[PDB]
Formats: C-alpha cells, structure tokens, sequence
C-alpha cells in the first residue's frame, strides 16, 4: 500500500482535524507532549524484543510488508547491541503501551532486515537507517495505515527552518512511562544553530529540531522514542509525509539542545533500492 | 541518547 499513504482513516478520510494540527499548517510560512488521539498516527509502530519482552524503540508503517527505523536500534557497537530477525518482532496499531491491545493490534515476525552499508556508529550515527521486511503483509483497519515517503518538491518545501513536524512515541516522559502514545509538534532549526549547539560533526544526512531557550516552549524525544517517525502534513494535498526518523540527542528536553532527525528523503535513494531487489 | 509490559498470548508470539 503507497497510494492512499499519508491519509488516516479517522481524520483526513472522514474530513476531520486532529487536536493540534492546525499548528503545523499554521508554521508553514517524549517530553512535554501530550496524549495522542486514538488513530492519530496509525504508521506509528512498536520495535518489540522477544526475550526479556520489552519496547525497545519506535517505527514506522511505509507499506504492507516494510517498516522504517533508526539503524541505532538494530545495531550499536558501544552497547553490545546487535539484533537479528529472530530476537525481535513489530506490534502494529496500538495506542496503549504495556496493554496486549486485542482485536485491535497486529503482531508481525520480521523476514529480513536491512542497515544502511555507510551507517556511522563509530562517530555520530550518520546515516541512521534500516529497513525491515515483514514475513507477511500487514492488513489495513482505522488505526493500522501507511505514512508517505517524501519526495524532491515536498522536501523542498516543507524542510524549512521553524516550520513545524510532529514525533509521536511510547519513550520516557523525562530524561516515568506514558501509559499511551505521546505527542510533540517541534519546529525544524536552522542549520547554524544545531551545529553550535554540539561538539558532534553533523552531516547532510541529519537536521535537528526543537525550541529554543528563548521560545518559552519545550520539548523533544527521549530513550524508547528513537526509530520512530518525524511528521509533516503537506499544505498541498493534505497528506502526511515522514521527513525523519528519530535519531539522537543529548539528553532529552535539554536548554539548549536539540533532538536530531535521520534526514529521510537524502537516503530515499537507498530505501527504493532495498525495496526494489528484495 | 541512546535507546511493565503485558505478555503477549500466542497469537503471533
């Protein structure tokens, strides 16, 4: 499914807004967040460990059979991390954290995973990003729908300094646990100021977002948030387009920081690859 | 960073 992506069987296909979305098209020229509606983000999904059964990062639904997320959750060196197929499994639909959501989740075993060849765990997470193929193709209900992958004219458009996306995820209310899926609109910063912000070589392949100091407002993803997605809905066609993928950050909610995203559409060339050989 | 739960019955795994 990638045709009717982007539009949730519960707002768009209804013609009904969701609580905060006004905000975004309004910029258009987790921490400190708040609950998400039922069916608000039904591309959200749950990277599951198997073992001792855990919620291990976020994810997102881009076609029946393939999920998008961060290469740190599959893989990081520094912590022993190094996940197969069979150590874990995806929960989509759910809206409650630790309740087993019947008749309403699905659960997927993982055929295939793939990292990207030039992931740079050694020194900044530049080019944060796999893909997992599912076993079997996931079926479509109100709140289990795929997200749109952006490409060269909405990048172009929507990627722009304070304009605003949305992160949504299950990940710790400070840097205890949400009881459902958390939501945050945070602006997209200026290059510059992400760069001063860090000791850390930022490359293309990233941008970061969030408040700052001065704005009043706060914000930002923290430990169980990353793989997820990092939304916009586009003024154009009324679609939802991921532009990140919840990469890193020092810390979470931190003055002066900023979270940084996995900059989708500079790798699409590499998921398109991936999607079109296996 | 950087990266409670109801068991699931056997209707995956």
């Amino acid at each position: 499914g990638g045709a009717d992506c982007g539009l949730r069987p519960l707002f768009e296909k209804k013609s009904l807004e969701d609580k905060t979305e006004r905000e975004l098209l309004e910029s258009y020229i987790i921490v400190e967040g708040s609950d998400a509606e039922i069916g608000m983000s039904p591309w959200q999904v749950m990277l599951f460990r198997k073992s001792p059964q855990e919620l291990l990062c976020g994810a997102s639904l881009i076609s029946d059979r393939w999920v998008l997320t961060a290469a740190h959750c599959l893989l990081y060196p520094p912590w022993d991390k190094n996940f197969t197929e069979n150590d874990l499994l995806v929960r989509i639909g759910k809206h409650s954290r630790t309740r087993y959501e019947r008749n309403i989740e699905k659960i997927s075993m993982l055929e295939k995973i793939y990292i990207h060849p030039r992931y740079n765990w050694r020194e900044n997470l530049d080019r944060d990003i796999a893909l997992m193929k599912l076993k079997k193709p996931v079926a479509f209900s109100d709140y289990i729908h795929p997200v749109c992958l952006p490409d060269r004219e909405t990048a172009a458009s929507l990627l722009q300094a304070g304009y605003k996306g949305r992160v949504t995820g299950w990940g710790n209310l400070k840097e205890g646990q949400p009881s459902v899926l958390q939501v945050v609109n945070l602006p997209i910063v200026e290059r510059p100021v992400c760069k001063d912000s860090t000791r850390i070589r930022i490359t293309d392949n990233m941008f970061c977002a969030g408040y700052k100091p001065d704005e009043g407002k706060r914000g930002d993803a923290c430990e169980g948030d990353s793989g997820g997605p990092f939304v916009m809905k586009s003024p154009f066609n009324n679609r939802w387009y991921q532009m990140g993928i919840v990469s890193w950050g020092e810390g979470c909610d931190r003055d002066g920081k900023y979270g940084f995203y996995t900059h989708v559409f500079r790798l699409k060339k590499w998921i398109q690859k991936v999607i079109d050989q296996f | 960073r950087x990266l409670d739960y109801e068991p699931i019955p056997e209707e995956a795994a």
